[PDB]
């Protein structure tokens, strides 16, 4: 999720 | 030499071994066939790699934190899949790989042949003879992407199946079209996901992920070293679409084409040309 969820 | 052998005619048979690797991480299985071709009356030895396995599409959508994004979500997605296999030993040289061309339809099968002598053939087709001592199959969809032959030479192929054209609601959408996949959300309490569309206009490409099937042939000359290294990578190419509700003037779409490139995951192998066998390495 990149780190944004 | 050992354990798969198939007799594919006097004086040649074909060795097939297979490995399975895949990353959790990256989101990758790679199913790999590599079967040697071992002929009295070939002067060369080849070993057949078919690439398979799937590529995850590390699609998500996601709110997009601090001040002045508070209506602004975040789609991620595959703009191509990435599948390559690359050598760097002077020992070994890439002989034919498919598919050889450029080919835009939604489904793809081919057929590499093989007949004692040294002797390979493509064909952009499934069933079109029994002619070849062996023959090996490749078989994918790709429902609105192309598949494109980014590098080949002597030592290295890259495929690239790159988002083309969709269908959707309001018809035809290319690839490059901002507002690709992006709606009007249904309420001010609209997820990050009502901003964009919903999963039966999203193709399985987008959806979910690619299911590689490619196919490279190495050619090793007898009696040079016993063994090759060579890596395959499986990955993705991701862009961004963000999609901003504007109060009066409505949605409001940018592309960050080419956000997250080359998110692959690569596995070295080595190749015993001698022993006919492959190890996975590291």
């Amino acid at each position: 999720d990149y780190d944004y969820g | 030499a050992n354990t798969n052998i198939e007799n594919i005619g006097d004086g040649a048979e074909v060795i097939k071994r297979t490995e399975d690797v895949s990353s959790k991480k990256w989101g990758v299985t790679q199913n790999v066939q590599f079967d040697f071709v071992k002929d009295k009356k070939y002067n060369k030895d080849a070993l057949i790699v078919k690439m398979q396995g799937f590529i995850n599409s590390r699609t998500s959508f996601s709110d997009v934190k601090g001040s002045g994004y508070e209506l602004t979500k975040r789609m991620i997605w595959p703009f191509q899949y990435n599948i390559g296999l690359t050598t760097k030993d002077p020992n070994v040289s890439l002989i034919n790989y498919l598919p050889k061309n450029k080919i835009e339809t939604t489904d793809v099968g081919q057929t590499l042949g093989y007949n004692i002598g040294g002797n390979f053939q493509s064909a952009p087709s499934i069933g079109g003879n029994g002619s070849f001592n062996y023959s090996k199959t490749i078989s994918y969809t790709q429902k609105s992407y192309v598949s494109e032959v980014d590098k080949q030479n002597s030592k290295s192929v890259k495929w690239g199946v790159k988002a083309n054209e969709f269908v959707t609601p309001d018809g035809k959408k290319s690839a490059h079209d901002r507002y690709l996949f992006v709606q009007s959300p249904n309420g001010p309490t609209g997820s990050a996901r009502e901003y964009f569309a919903p999963d039966n206009q999203l193709p399985p490409l987008v959806q979910s992920g690619f299911n590689p099937s490619f196919i490279t042939t190495l050619s090793h000359e007898k009696g040079s070293s016993d063994t090759s290294e060579f890596e395959i990578s499986y990955g993705r190419n991701l862009d961004i679409t963000y999609a901003t509700l504007f109060p009066r003037t409505g949605i409001y779409a940018e592309r960050k084409h080419n956000a997250f490139v080359n998110r692959n995951f690569v596995v070295r192998y080595e190749v015993n040309w001698k022993t006919h066998e492959i190890k996975v390495k590291g």
